[PDB]
């Protein structure tokens, strides 16, 4: 740990720009893999309806597919409303 | 004194007011008193073309409504 | 085929004929070589945009990347030749014979 | 020559980009998606020789969709005949083709 | 050049060739070609001198022009078919462009002058790597697209390559130029058999690569780049000259050596397709290659040329670096005629 | 259309300014007035001679880095995809390779000018 | 009415350029304990008019060694691109509404590079050649750094539309969000516009007027107008990019007033910097961006790629 | 119609004729810059604004280095212009005449070249009637370089790094 | 290779929806909630048949549902709806964000009257 501390002290006195650059890069690489909002961003990108939601032909055996948009079945964005 | 610089800065500021205000006034003048329609996508462009078609005067900004459907 | 494709292909042919006919300078032939890739880029993007091949829109960018890699290679060889001889003339590249 | 490492290992390195009827972002269809699908499903599993011999109809439709040569020939023929007719005053375009109509919304 | 940089450049050349040989996409094949050329130029310029710089410049210009024509052919093929997969090309014009581009990359006549020029310009290791690997890749592309090859154009370029290689090798005295013209003639043979049997193309490629590796490594061992420099090898290590003599006899197509197998199989295969005039002309023309191989053999092993006085110190000293797989390449290039039916395994 | 009209207007205005500049004032030209300026003394050589470029390697590196920025530019749209993890990995990969190129050139002294 | 809009964009820009010349004179004078022009007009308000009339009534000369075609084209290109750079700027409504408004400005700036290069080469003199090559090096460095900085800042935005920039900065400022990129962008804009300490293409102390040594009378005035228009346009771009003004759709004049005030503040800061600092050496300028700005720019680009993803704050696509 | 794309294509070919007749690298770079801008215009009319702006920006950056290199490496006492030399002027006039002949024949009749068949009709005719919505297809396809095309990114980045190493090694000397 | 069969001009006629994009956008969520059935039937027909000529009746039913929806709006909430779409029309991008008050009045009117 002493060698690492001496190296960091010397670099912070000679190349503060490079020290800051490497710190920012390392935090950019590591932090996204730990934040719990990465999956939230993925879900928000999924929830965006760019194209038309083509309906499915009802076979009479689709209990999880809503018949009307306001029916309870189907995805809900209540989590996104309070976010 | 340092406030003798202000009249030149005032003239420059007055000159810089003209472009944006002129653009806004021209847009409101040529769009029937409303903001110029922004069409960044084919959907918005098709909306503008349909507005032109249904107006009957070949101007998209001439908007029609319930009095027009009946 | 429309006449735009004809013009782009003719541009490629002209740039190819220019490269194959040196005059004195290697830099001029490097410029002729760069133009061929510009014509290729234009032709490829005209074809892809007309057929709505959505995933193929990234191909012209890779084309440009390797284009400027080749341009970098040519510039490096040109500076070495110019250091060796004092001019970028292709007449000095005659030590090796067939 | 061709070491099919992708097929052997189950990798997908460029097959996603080989054809225009594959998975596209936002499900954007190609210009000739139906024709390419028909030609590919015709020519699948029969080899190049049989594909060229037998799926020639599908391939011709595909190429016609791609380049639009026969359609341009028809349009040019109609345009030339119409121009010749209006040169001698034997044809009068309708007002809806002359711009005196109210198109559909 | 740092050894790490040199090995990473070799790895990048091999990566480009492998990308070409594994890709199913024309864009990826072109990318592999570009990467191969980009990493190959410094390998040519490793030992810096004006000759090496000129050889690298000529190689870069030729390969860049070939790549431009290849990408134009790819785009033209895409225009008429909308296909990126490497299969039979759908446009004859695009196929002609691709054929000319790949012939220029290989060095087939009349796109051959750069081969002797660059091979003379660059060192022995660079020439070995150049010949072997840079023939390895475009031949893979041609084998993939063989079924759309125009037989007339391919056979014309192949016969031109055979004739020009024979005559150039006849005239040359420099060993590197001799090897380059030999390469031109062998490429001619391979592309001549290509429109009929890609298996025979691959067989000739393997035998040619083995013989070329053996010959180049023998030259590096003897450190001889001219005829007279090679004429002094009998007075230092006479075994290398004898091995070079038998390798030269094999490369000339003399039975019962390994070099006869590719010519024999190619002649048989072309005869199966009712071709007689072309096999007869190709067989007769190779006698020029055999003649200049025999002339080289006379100077090195079958006769004793005068030597010098410091050769005594050279006697006193011993070769340090060990060539890797040199005995295996010498054996495989002379004594594998009885193992001919393994081409089915090669199939 | 509008952009073409704007470009034509700007070029026409600049050309009109040049035309007014070269025709309105009184002209009186002779050999001494139009001779090249070298602070009062005649130039010894010519300005068309080679001019050594001590930063020649940095220009080639600039070409490659211009390619890098061209690759990096479509990132704002690429962040709208569902494959955020893959997109982030590839963007960081490209930027790390660019940083590695810069570090390699810096350590091998390619950023220093020729003497 | 579109031609009227073009004129209403062009003519006030030229008038503001002339009065910016006057303002720079007076500001530098007062910072140097002088007064500056106060004799020609009331508080020196007719000085730009006098200078323009003198320059356009003075004789222009083409050097005997010059290439006349590219000698004349260069001021035309400079002034044309300086005027063209203003058309996508929303104040608050752009004259030309582009989907990719920033890449157009990058391309037009890179094209405006060639005016000074071709004027220096066409002049056929050693000082002009030196100025042209200094321009080459300066453009290299500032171009790479500017490209990556703009990429990051707009990645915080969602697209390349400046109206979308306004919408993004409706609540807070990009200076609050990304101030280090703002500092480096300000330095890079100084370098791009060839202002002190990076006024190396035309460095009076080292070169006698640099690249425009042979230019006189009207053609010189066009180079000066192009330079000052670029200064104002780049400061306006900085204000729109980092200091977002509140926009009211029913009374848009308030946005115009706020934007003009911010642009004037940035331009006066440019003049302040010129009055304050010495001049760089161009090798030191190249080593400033490549060895200091470029590593930090790459690190901040990585950080601004990661930040919206890890915080679930990715901007809307449109 | 208005033949905007056809006129731009003709200007593109003219710029190619110029820098291929090769007066001197300064004017060759000028012609290549003109051709790049005109190609940007062509592909902007066809639909790709990002691609047009990118090619224009890339070639503007690339010709900057070419100018600095021809000032140092590829300059002579009297740089050649198109009318300065007989060979350059001959090549320029030959290219212009060939382009004019092709354009005239194509406009007068459906010109079939010895290589390809070209039909004289509308570039507007060849377009598609359908439309996208609330996104740019070109932008989405280009941005798909990261979700799709992981392999392409890998090979491209490796090629760029190796190119830096290569340009360092070539100019090493010694 | 055959004659393309096209519907006649007589059976392509229908009562048009002659309101502008601003009017459609103002009453867009209510329209999507009220006329969901015919619109979904038409979209399913279009995506299954892959032929415009095979789903003309569904399009006419879509037009009839839209006309009935707008007549129901006209009979009960003419003034709040007019104010809402007049607010929407002013914006260049036709943003819902700027008209949350007129939208509130319109939603109150349609919730009570309908
Ligand atoms: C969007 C643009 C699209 C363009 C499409 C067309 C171009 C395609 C690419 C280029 C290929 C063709 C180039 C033209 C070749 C013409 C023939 C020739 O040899 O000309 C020599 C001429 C140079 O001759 P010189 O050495 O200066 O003359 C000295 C003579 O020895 C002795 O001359 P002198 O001393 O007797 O002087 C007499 C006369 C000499 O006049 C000329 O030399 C005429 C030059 C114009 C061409 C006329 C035909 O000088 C004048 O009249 C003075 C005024 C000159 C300024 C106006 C120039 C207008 C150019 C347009 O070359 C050029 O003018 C090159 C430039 C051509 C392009 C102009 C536009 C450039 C735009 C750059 C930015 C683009 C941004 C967007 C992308
Ligand atoms: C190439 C551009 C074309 C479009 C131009 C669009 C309008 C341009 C507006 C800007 C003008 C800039 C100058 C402003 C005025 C000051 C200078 C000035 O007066 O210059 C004029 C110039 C002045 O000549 P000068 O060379 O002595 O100019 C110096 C002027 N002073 C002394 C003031 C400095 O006039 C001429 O060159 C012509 C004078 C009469 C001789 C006529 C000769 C015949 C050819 C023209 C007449 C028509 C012939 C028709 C028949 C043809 C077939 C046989
Ligand atoms: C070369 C000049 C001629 C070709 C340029 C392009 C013209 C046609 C453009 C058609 C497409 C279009 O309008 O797109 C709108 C777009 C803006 O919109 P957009 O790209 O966001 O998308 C179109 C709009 N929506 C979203 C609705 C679809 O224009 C541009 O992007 C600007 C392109 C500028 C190209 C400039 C090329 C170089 C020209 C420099 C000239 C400088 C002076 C030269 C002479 C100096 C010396 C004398
Ligand atoms: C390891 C082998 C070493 C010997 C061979 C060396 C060959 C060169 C090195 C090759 C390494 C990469 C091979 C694997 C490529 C993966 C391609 C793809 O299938 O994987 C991606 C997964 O990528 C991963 O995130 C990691 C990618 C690799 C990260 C970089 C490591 C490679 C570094 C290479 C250094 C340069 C050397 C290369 C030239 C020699 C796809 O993920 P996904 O999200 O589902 O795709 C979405 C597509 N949708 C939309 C249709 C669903
Ligand atoms: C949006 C902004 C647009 C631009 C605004 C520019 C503003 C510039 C500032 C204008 C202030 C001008 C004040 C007046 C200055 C001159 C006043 C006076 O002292 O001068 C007169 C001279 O004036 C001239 O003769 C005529 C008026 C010209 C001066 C006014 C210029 C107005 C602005 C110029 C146009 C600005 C845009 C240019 C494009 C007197 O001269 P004269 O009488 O003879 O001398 C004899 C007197 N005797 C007989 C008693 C001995
Ligand atoms: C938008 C408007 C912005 C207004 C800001 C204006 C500032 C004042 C303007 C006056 C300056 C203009 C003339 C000055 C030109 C020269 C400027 C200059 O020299 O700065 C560069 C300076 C000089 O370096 P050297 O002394 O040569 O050392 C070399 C060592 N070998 O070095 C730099 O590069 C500084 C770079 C500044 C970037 C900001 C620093 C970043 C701070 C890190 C904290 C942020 C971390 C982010 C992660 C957060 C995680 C939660
Ligand atoms: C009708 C002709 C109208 C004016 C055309 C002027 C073209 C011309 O021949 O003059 C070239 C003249 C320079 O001539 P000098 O050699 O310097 O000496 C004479 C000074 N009067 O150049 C110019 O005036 C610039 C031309 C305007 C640029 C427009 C190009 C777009
Ligand atoms: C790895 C994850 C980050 C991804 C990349 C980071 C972003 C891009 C950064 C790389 C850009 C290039 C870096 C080049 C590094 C070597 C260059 C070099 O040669 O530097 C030397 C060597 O100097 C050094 O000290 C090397 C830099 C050592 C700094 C590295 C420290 C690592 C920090 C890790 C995080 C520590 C956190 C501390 C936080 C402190 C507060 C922020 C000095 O240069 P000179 O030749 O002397 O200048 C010219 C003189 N005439």
């Amino acid at each position: 740990a002493g060698r690492i501390a001496s190296f960091l002290k010397n670099a912070w006195a000679k190349e503060p720009v490079l020290v800051a650059s490497f710190a920012i890069g390392g935090l950019a690489i590591i932090l996204p893999s730990l934040s719990p909002y990465t999956n939230y961003a993925i879900r928000i990108n999924r929830a965006t309806p760019y194209n038309y939601p083509v309906p499915l032909r009802d076979d009479g055996n689709m209990p999880d597919v809503p018949s009307h948009p306001q029916d309870p079945q189907g995805p809900s964005l209540e989590w996104l409303k309070n976010l | 004194m340092w406030f003798e610089i202000l009249p030149g800065i005032a003239v420059m500021a007055a000159c810089l007011f003209i472009p944006g205000m002129a653009t806004a006034h021209i847009h409101k003048f040529t769009n029937g008193g409303k903001e110029k329609r922004v069409a960044h996508f084919s959907y918005q462009w098709n909306l503008m073309e349909r507005d032109r078609c249904i107006s009957g005067v070949n101007r998209y900004h001439v908007t029609k409504g319930l009095e027009n459907i009946d | 085929m429309p006449l735009v494709y004809m013009n782009i292909i003719m541009a490629f042919a002209i740039a190819l004929a220019g490269l194959l006919m040196y005059r004195s300078h290697l830099m001029s032939s490097l410029l002729c070589l760069e133009g061929m890739m510009l014509s290729l880029f234009i032709m490829s993007t005209l074809i892809i945009l007309n057929t709505h091949f959505t995933l193929a829109n990234m191909m012209p960018i890779i084309l440009l990347v390797f284009a400027a890699c080749e341009a970098a290679l040519g510039l490096s060889l040109l500076v070495m030749v110019s250091n060796t001889y004092g001019t970028d003339y292709v007449q000095n590249l005659n030590l090796l014979q067939c | 020559p061709f070491f099919d490492v992708q097929k052997r290992l189950g990798l997908d390195l460029d097959r996603w980009m080989t054809i225009q009827s594959a998975e596209q972002p936002h499900k954007i269809p190609g210009r000739c998606h139906a024709f390419e699908k028909e030609w590919i499903e015709c020519a699948h599993g029969i080899g190049g020789i049989r594909a060229e011999k037998e799926c020639k109809i599908e391939f011709d439709d595909f190429v016609e969709c791609l380049l639009r040569q026969k359609t341009m020939k028809r349009l040019s023929a109609i345009k030339r005949q119409r121009d010749k007719l209006i040169k001698e005053g034997k044809y009068t375009p309708p007002p809806h083709h002359l711009g005196k109509e109210d198109p559909r919304p | 050049m740092n050894p790490i940089i040199y090995t990473t450049l070799i790895m990048t050349v091999m990566s480009g060739t492998m990308l070409v040989m594994i890709s199913s996409h024309w864009l990826l094949i072109w990318i592999g070609f570009e990467m191969n050329l980009l990493a190959m130029i410094p390998v040519l310029m490793k030992n810096f001198n004006p000759r090496a710089t000129e050889a690298a410049t000529k190689y870069f210009l030729t390969q860049a022009t070939a790549s431009m024509m290849l990408m134009m052919a790819i785009i033209i093929n895409l225009l008429y078919s909308g296909q990126w997969t490497i299969t039979k090309m759908f446009n004859p014009v695009a196929m002609t462009m691709m054929t000319m581009a790949l012939a220029m990359k290989l060095g087939l006549s009349p796109f051959h002058f750069w081969v002797p020029e660059v091979t003379q310009g660059i060192s022995l290791q660079a020439g070995l790597l150049l010949l072997t690997w840079q023939k390895l890749a475009p031949l893979s592309v041609l084998c993939q697209i063989s079924q759309s090859i125009n037989p007339n154009l391919m056979l014309t370029m192949a016969m031109l390559s055979i004739l020009i290689g024979g005559w150039g090798g006849l005239n040359q005295t420099q060993l590197r130029k001799i090897m380059a013209y030999s390469s031109i003639a062998h490429m001619g043979w391979m592309t001549a058999v290509l429109p009929y049997n890609t298996t025979m193309t691959i067989l000739n490629l393997l035998i040619y690569i083995t013989m070329t590796l053996a010959m180049f490594m023998l030259l590096i061992h003897s450190s001889a780049t001219t005829t007279l420099s090679l004429s002094h090898t009998w007075n230092k290590m006479p075994v290398i000259t004898s091995l070079m003599m038998v390798t030269l006899l094999s490369m000339g197509g003399l039975p019962p050596l390994s070099g006869f197998m590719p010519k024999w199989m190619i002649i048989q295969e072309m005869t199966k397709n009712e071709s007689i005039i072309m096999p007869t002309l190709m067989a007769m023309t190779a006698l020029l290659n055999l003649y200049f191989y025999m002339r080289l053999a006379y100077s090195s092993s079958l006769t004793m040329f005068p030597s010098t006085n410091n050769m005594k110190m050279k006697w006193q000293f011993e070769h340090t670096k060990q060539m890797k797989l040199l005995p295996t390449m010498i054996v495989l290039s002379t004594l594998v005629l009885p193992m001919t039916p393994a081409l089915s395994s090669l199939n | 259309m509008n952009i073409m009209l704007t470009l034509l207007t700007n070029v026409t205005l600049a050309s009109l300014l040049v035309l007014i500049a070269f025709w309105l004032p009184q002209l009186n030209a002779y050999s001494e007035k139009t001779s090249p300026y070298e602070c009062g003394f005649d130039p010894m050589g010519s300005a068309r001679l080679p001019f050594s470029m001590k930063f020649f390697l940095v220009a080639i590196t600039f070409l490659l880095f211009d390619l890098e920025i061209a690759l990096l530019l479509p990132l704002p749209w690429a962040s709208q995809t569902n494959n955020l993890k893959t997109m982030l990995t590839m963007a960081l990969f490209l930027l790390i390779l660019l940083a590695a190129s810069l570090a390699y050139e810096w350590t091998q002294k390619g950023l220093e000018w020729a003497e | 009415m579109f031609m009227i809009n073009i004129l209403s964009l062009i003519i006030p820009i030229l008038l503001a350029v002339a009065f910016l010349t006057l303002v720079e004179r007076k500001v530098l004078g007062y910072m140097q304990l002088r007064k500056g022009p106060n004799v020609v007009g009331p508080y020196g308000l007719l000085q730009p008019i006098a200078d323009a009339l003198k320059l356009f009534t003075k004789e222009p000369l083409r050097p005997a060694t010059s290439s006349i075609s590219m000698f004349i084209i260069a001021p035309i290109l400079a002034l044309s691109l300086a005027l063209t750079m203003w058309v996508p700027l929303p104040m608050p409504y752009p004259l030309i509404n582009m989907n990719l408004g920033v890449l157009f400005m990058l391309a037009m700036s890179s094209l405006a590079v060639y005016s000074i290069l071709w004027s220096g080469w066409a002049s056929n003199s050693k000082y002009a050649l030196i100025g042209a090559l200094r321009a080459v090096a300066q453009t290299i460095s500032y171009e790479v750094t500017l490209a990556i900085i703009l990429l990051s800042v707009l990645l915080m935005n969602g697209s390349y539309t400046l109206s979308t920039l306004i919408t993004t900065q409706e609540h807070i400022w990009m200076i609050f969000t990304s101030w280090p990129l703002a500092m480096m962008w300000f330095i890079s804009t100084l370098a791009e516009t060839n202002r002190a300490p990076f006024d190396l293409t035309e460095g009076e102390s080292e070169l006698v007027s640099g690249f425009n040594v042979e230019y006189a009378a009207g053609p010189f005035a066009m180079f000066f107008m192009a330079e000052y228009a670029n200064i104002i346009m780049m400061n306006a771009f900085t204000a729109i990019l980092f200091l977002g003004a509140s926009h009211d759709p029913h009374t848009p004049e308030l946005y115009t007033i706020n934007f003009v005030l911010k642009t004037l503040a940035l331009t006066i800061t440019f003049l302040w910097i010129r009055a304050s600092y010495p001049r760089f050496r161009y090798d030191q300028l190249m080593h400033l961006l490549w060895k200091s700005f470029l590593p930090l720019t790459l690190a901040l680009c990585m950080w601004h790629i990661s930040l919206p993803i890890m915080t679930a704050s990715i901007p809307p696509q449109s | 119609t208005m033949y905007i794309a056809f006129i731009l294509s003709t200007i593109f070919v003219i710029g190619f004729v110029g820098f291929s007749s090769k007066p001197s690298p300064i004017y060759g770079g000028l012609g290549l810059i003109v051709s790049g801008g005109v190609g940007c215009g062509i592909v902007l009319n066809f639909g790709g604004s990002f691609l047009g702006l990118m090619v224009f920006l890339i070639y503007l950056g690339g010709m900057l280095v070419v100018f600095g290199y021809t000032t140092a490496m590829a300059t002579e006492m009297y740089p050649e212009v198109w009318v300065s030399n007989k060979t350059v002027f001959g090549a320029f006039v030959s290219g212009l005449m060939m382009e004019f002949c092709m354009v005239y024949y194509a406009l007068k009749e459906e010109e079939v070249e010895i290589i390809f068949k070209f039909n004289g009709l509308g570039d507007w005719v060849i377009y598609d009637t359908g439309d996208s919505g609330f996104f740019s297809e070109e932008a989405m396809g280009i941005a798909a370089l990261y979700s799709y095309g992981t392999w392409l990114v890998i090979v491209t980045g490796w090629s760029l790094l190796i190119g830096v190493v290569v340009i360092m090694e070539i100019t090493r000397g010694n | 290779p055959g004659i393309v069969e096209l519907p006649t001009l007589e059976d392509l006629k229908v009562q048009e929806v002659k309101v502008s994009s601003s009017v459609l956008k103002a009453a867009a969520h209510h329209y999507g909630a009220q006329c969901d059935k015919p619109n979904k039937e038409f979209m399913l027909c279009r995506w299954e048949e892959k032929d415009p000529r095979r789903c003309l009746e569904e399009g006419k039913l879509v037009n009839q549902c839209a006309l009935d929806f707008f007549r129901q709006i006209k009979r009960h909430c003419a003034e709040p709806f007019t104010e809402y779409w007049t607010c929407i029309d002013y914006s260049g991008l036709q943003l819902f964000r700027h008209c949350r008050k007129q939208q509130a009045k319109f939603d109150e009117c349609v919730l009570d009257k309908l």
